[PDB]
């Protein structure tokens, strides 16, 4: 398994909602604002979701647990 | 039975500001025309909005 | 009762009973979030999981009750919304 | 479309005083037109 798989995944998902979706809204005085939402969610979805996903990689310190947790941690998993 | 045809002006003033809008578009367009209205033509921030 | 407590009624029938069955399932998968809310003391770390994992089901158990209040406060709602 | 204000055209008429109402009222139910003020002058008496 590859972080890359995941990657692929995501771009490919918005990357259709965000140009195959496009190509099949209709003709209409609505088009121009459906064409717009769709990116524009595509879009700030995509970004803001890479943005949090790529933060997680290679953390450079992990979490610090309570003495109480810490214990727990010995038996609850 | 006169038909009161009008004519397109050429001294034209700069016209008021317009954009249609539905029940989910006039809330997004209030939001904007609330602090200020384009020149005619502008971009319409709503959209993106 | 009157139309406002009976409104009030339904979104605290649907909000108590979204978050208690959600944390009657956070309990009963013995959730490290929910340690916090576990009600447990120093002696309970004796030989191993078995007194947090009987606290957890207890704690499970509170959150059904309570949801099944919120269940009761709903149904008595949903009538008195129709009647008032 | 949308992302920019539409085309408005300002225009003249030459409005049959029998008929002026009726034409007022029918473009009052289309909605989709604004009357230019030719009176600076108007109060509760000099109101047509």
């Amino acid at each position: 398994h590859s972080f890359a798989l995941p990657v692929i995944i995501f771009t490919t998902f918005w990357g259709l909602i965000g140009i195959a979706g496009p190509w099949f809204v209709p003709k209409g005085p609505n088009r121009g604002v459906i064409i717009t939402m769709l990116v524009a969610t595509a879009v700030c979805c995509y970004l803001f979701w890479l943005i949090a996903i790529l933060a997680q990689l290679n953390p450079l310190f992990g979490p610090q647990l309570k003495n109480e947790t810490i214990w727990y941690v010995r038996f609850l998993w | 039975t006169v038909p009161s045809i009008l004519n397109r002006m050429q001294t034209n003033q700069t016209p008021p500001t317009y954009n249609k809008t539905n029940k989910f578009t006039h809330g997004f367009q209030n939001i904007v025309d609330a602090y200020g209205i384009g020149t005619y033509r502008e971009i319409n921030p709503a959209p993106y909005t | 009762c009157g139309p406002k407590l009976a409104a009030c009624g339904i979104v605290l029938s649907a909000w108590g009973v979204i978050m208690l069955i959600m944390l009657g399932i956070f309990f009963n998968v013995h959730s490290a979030v929910l340690i916090e809310d576990v009600p447990f003391t120093e002696k309970d770390f004796e030989n191993g999981p078995q007194n947090i994992y009987n606290l957890y089901e207890q704690v499970s158990y509170n959150c059904f009750i309570a949801a099944g209040l919120y269940l009761l406060l709903g149904g008595f709602s949903f009538c008195q919304v129709r009647l008032n | 479309e949308l992302f920019r204000s539409e085309e408005m055209t300002l225009a003249q008429l030459f409005l049959q005083s029998e008929a002026a109402y009726c034409c007022v009222s029918e473009l009052e139910e289309l909605g989709k037109v604004q009357f230019r003020d030719l009176n600076p002058d108007v109060n509760v008496f000099q109101r047509k």
